[PDB]
């Protein structure tokens, strides 16, 4: 049941940020995240 | 601790899974012997001589024919080298940039922390470890990243006494029906007080104000020593 | 970033002869060599468009209540009227640019290059999708400050994000909000400065003309260099095969092939320090989206000349335009 | 002054005991020595 699909790309998950004149989000809690990065020297 | 530690597993894991987490340093290897190889099969050419080999030519004819020969070998094998050379010149150019940011990299990341964003990975940067790879550098960034947030009401100032009130450091929230400042990235909320807040200007000029009381912890300690000064009073009657 | 090209190195150098054809093959890789750069070359120009660009994983949008505390947007967010979502002043910024072979479906100087096996891909990345996720930088910016960088997208009002950055360059947050009616005429009015400005003048966009008129010049030298004898007794391919039987043919048949391939290694070479400079440009750019966009810089004169405050994207035809916001 | 406070001593690893100075309370006990020295001459 495989086979090459084509397709217009996304750009990302839809997303509308809740603003308003007066409301603010304020973190609770966090992750600490540990992150590789990779460079030709 | 407990988040760190975990965050180092899981690099472990993925570089035991994936094969394409080192594609950058890959290509530069595989780059490096692909140009080598394009500049060995290149002896292979004939670029117009009767062959591509050199002893074959000086076996078969007698001086004067072979320089007509070997002189068409000698120009294509030149422009070969050349070739090879100016590409290797070019991805020199590239290998360096990467290198001058892996040095810097190196200075604002490892040796300090970086307020720069993104610069040291996707988050408020905290520290990274360097770790060596064959012609390259990992560096392992250790980031904050706020994680469970919560809808407050919000306000720019305090309205107390005629006169507004801004934080020294975080800003005002209210969960509904009391107000609180907290640090603007974790929350941790504290009573409105003159230690945690400034004072500016009377409330008329603050557009989106709101009014609320401002402790003074100064005040019920002179009033318990009032209670105090009471009681020496009443009882010396 | 800039045009992506391909050329097909035999019809370049031999255009329909299979006469020359077998003479190229006597020069070996150096055909599928160029390929190979101008490949490595058009794959960058994505690379460099994806990481300038692409710095959010959410595409944000704007709320329909425009209350940003007097601060007027409307002429760098979206136009829903326009058959693309482009802004009021990116589609200014559209029309200074004088583009040349886009390469969307060919059925002229375009013309003369493409029937010379000289041809032009298309950027991965359309002109819609660059300003959409320009538009999710600026609405991330104009909502939720610097957060939607660092992690979620944390809502906070716009006069207290102002006083957030008021205070990153040492002036008390008060000054803000006492001063809040002001600051906002203020920038509105240098927004409509920026229409007027490009509006006004050619030159402010000299930056990326000047890489649409490299590309144009270096496909237009590769293309003269076909008249060009390089000693043949002519520089038409046909006339040598009709004129002359082979072994006398092949001698002057020889003569194009090495002037050609030299124009070719010539056009590449060119090609691939231009593409270096391009790839330059477009980690500085990348950098300044990071810093600049989703963030504040404390990083003098990085952010335009002033204290930064903050900075608005505006894609452009081949770059990108930072609108830096700064307190002097 | 140079202290601020969060919690209780039980959550961190490490706490060492010792005096946390107030400049609010020797003002308020000289201030109480003159309030008994007005005592007790209005005796
Ligand atoms: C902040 O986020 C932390 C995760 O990054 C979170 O830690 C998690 O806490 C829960 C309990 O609240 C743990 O869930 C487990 O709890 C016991 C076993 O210990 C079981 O009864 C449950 O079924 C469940 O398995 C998580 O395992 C724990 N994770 C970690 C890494 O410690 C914090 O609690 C959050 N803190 C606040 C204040 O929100
Ligand atoms: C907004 O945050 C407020 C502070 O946390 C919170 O008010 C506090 O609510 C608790 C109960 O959950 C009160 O606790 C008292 O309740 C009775 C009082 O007679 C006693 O049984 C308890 O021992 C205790 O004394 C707090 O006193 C109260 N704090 C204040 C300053 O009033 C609100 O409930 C929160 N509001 C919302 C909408 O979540
Ligand atoms: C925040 O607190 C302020 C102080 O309590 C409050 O101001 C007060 O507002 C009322 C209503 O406008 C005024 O009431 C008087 O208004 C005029 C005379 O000025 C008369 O017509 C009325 O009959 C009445 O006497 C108060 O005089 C006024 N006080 C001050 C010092 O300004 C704000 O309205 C409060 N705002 C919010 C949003 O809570
Ligand atoms: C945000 O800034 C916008 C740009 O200045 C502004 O739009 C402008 O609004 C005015 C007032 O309507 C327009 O002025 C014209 O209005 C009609 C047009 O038919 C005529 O009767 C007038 O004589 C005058 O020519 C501007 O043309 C218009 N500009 C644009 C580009 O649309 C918004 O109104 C501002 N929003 C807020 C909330 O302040
Ligand atoms: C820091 O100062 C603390 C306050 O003085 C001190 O806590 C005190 O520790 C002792 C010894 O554990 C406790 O003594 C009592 O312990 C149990 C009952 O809880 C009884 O078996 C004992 O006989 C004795 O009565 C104190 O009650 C306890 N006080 C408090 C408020 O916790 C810390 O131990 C000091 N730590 C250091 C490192 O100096
Ligand atoms: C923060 O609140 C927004 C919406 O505002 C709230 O709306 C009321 C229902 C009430 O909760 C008020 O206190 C607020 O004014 C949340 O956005 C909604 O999210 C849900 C999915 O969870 C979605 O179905 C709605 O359509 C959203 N509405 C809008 C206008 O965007 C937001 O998710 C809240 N933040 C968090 C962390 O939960
Ligand atoms: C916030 O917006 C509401 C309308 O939704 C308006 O009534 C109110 O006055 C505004 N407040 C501020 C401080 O801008
Ligand atoms: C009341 O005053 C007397 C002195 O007249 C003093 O000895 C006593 O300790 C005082 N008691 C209280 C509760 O103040
Ligand atoms: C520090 O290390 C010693 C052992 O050398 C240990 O006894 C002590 O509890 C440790 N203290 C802290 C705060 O970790
Ligand atoms: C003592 O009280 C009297 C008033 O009764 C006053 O004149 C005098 O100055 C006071 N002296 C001191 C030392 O308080």
């Amino acid at each position: 049941s495989q086979s090459i699909i084509a397709y217009t790309m996304s750009l990302g998950a839809e997303n509308s940020v809740a603003y308003s004149n007066n409301s603010i989000a304020i973190p609770t809690n966090f992750t600490i995240s540990v992150t590789t990065e990779i460079l030709p020297v | 601790a407990n988040q760190f530690n975990s965050a180092i597993g899981k690099i472990q894991d993925s570089l035991s899974s994936t094969a394409s987490a080192l594609g950058k340093l890959q290509n530069v290897v595989n780059q490096n012997a692909q140009a080598l190889n394009t500049l060995v099969k290149q002896l292979s050419s004939n670029f117009g001589a009767i062959s591509s080999v050199l002893n074959d030519i000086l076996s078969r004819l007698d001086k004067v024919e072979a320089e007509v020969q070997i002189d068409r070998l000698i120009t294509g094998r030149l422009q070969s080298l050349q070739t090879y050379v100016t590409q290797q010149l070019i991805r020199a150019a590239e290998i360096r940039a990467s290198a001058n940011l892996a040095a810097t990299k190196m200075s604002e990341c490892v040796l300090g922390q970086s307020k720069r964003v993104d610069f040291c990975g996707k988050g408020y940067h905290l520290m990274s470890f360097p770790q060596s790879a064959p012609h390259g550098v990992v560096f392992l960034h250790v980031t904050y990243v706020p994680a469970q947030e919560k809808n407050f009401t919000t306000a720019p100032a305090i309205c107390h006494d005629g006169k507004a009130h801004f934080p020294r450091e975080g800003v005002f929230v209210s969960n509904g029906t009391h107000w609180f400042v907290t640090q603007r990235n974790f929350y941790e909320p504290q009573i409105i007080t003159t230690d945690n807040t400034f004072v500016s200007g009377n409330c008329d000029v603050v557009i989106g104000i709101v009014n609320n009381t401002v402790y003074d912890p100064l005040q019920p300690e002179l009033d318990s020593f009032k209670e105090e000064l009471d009681k020496y009073f009443k009882n010396h009657t | 970033s800039m045009t992506k090209t391909s050329v097909d190195c035999t019809m370049y150098i031999c255009g329909d002869s299979t006469e020359c054809s077998n003479l190229l093959l006597q020069y070996g890789s150096f055909c599928t060599q160029l390929n190979r750069a101008l490949t490595g070359i058009a794959v960058e120009q994505d690379k460099n468009t994806q990481e300038v660009f692409a710095q959010v994983k959410q595409i944000y949008k704007t709320p329909p209540i425009k209350d940003f505390g007097g601060f007027n947007f409307s002429q760098i967010l979206p136009d829903p009227s326009k058959p693309s979502k482009r802004s009021f002043i990116e589609d200014l910024l559209f029309n200074k640019v004088t583009l040349a072979d886009a390469g969307f479906i060919k059925q002229d100087l375009i013309c003369a290059q493409k029937f010379n096996g000289l041809t032009v891909l298309p950027p991965l990345l359309t002109d819609e999708m660059i300003a959409q996720y320009t538009s999710a930088l600026l609405a991330g910016t104009i909502t939720s400050g610097w957060t939607f960088g660092a992690g979620a997208a944390l809502q906070i009002p716009f006069a207290m994000q102002m006083a957030y950055r008021f205070n990153g360059i040492g002036v008390t947050q008060n000054v803000l909000y006492e001063n809040q009616k002001l600051i906002a005429n203020q920038f509105n009015s240098a927004i409509g400065k920026i229409q007027d400005s490009l509006s006004s003048t050619a030159s402010a966009l000299g930056k990326l003309q000047n890489v649409v008129n490299q590309n144009a010049q270096a496909l237009n030298t590769l293309v003269k260099q076909l008249s060009s004898n390089f000693g043949a007794i002519s520089s038409v391919l046909n006339d040598i095969l009709s004129r002359l039987d082979k072994v006398e043919a092949e001698v002057q048949i020889d003569r194009l092939i090495t002037g050609r391939l030299q124009s070719l290694q010539t056009y590449v070479t060119q090609q691939l320090i231009r593409a270096a400079e391009i790839r330059a440009s477009a980690n500085l750019a990348a950098t300044k989206m990071s810093e600049c966009v989703l963030g504040q810089s404390k990083r003098v004169d990085f952010c335009g000349k002033g204290y930064h405050l903050m900075s608005f994207p505006q894609s452009a035809p081949h770059g990108v335009v930072f609108l830096h916001v700064t307190y002097v």
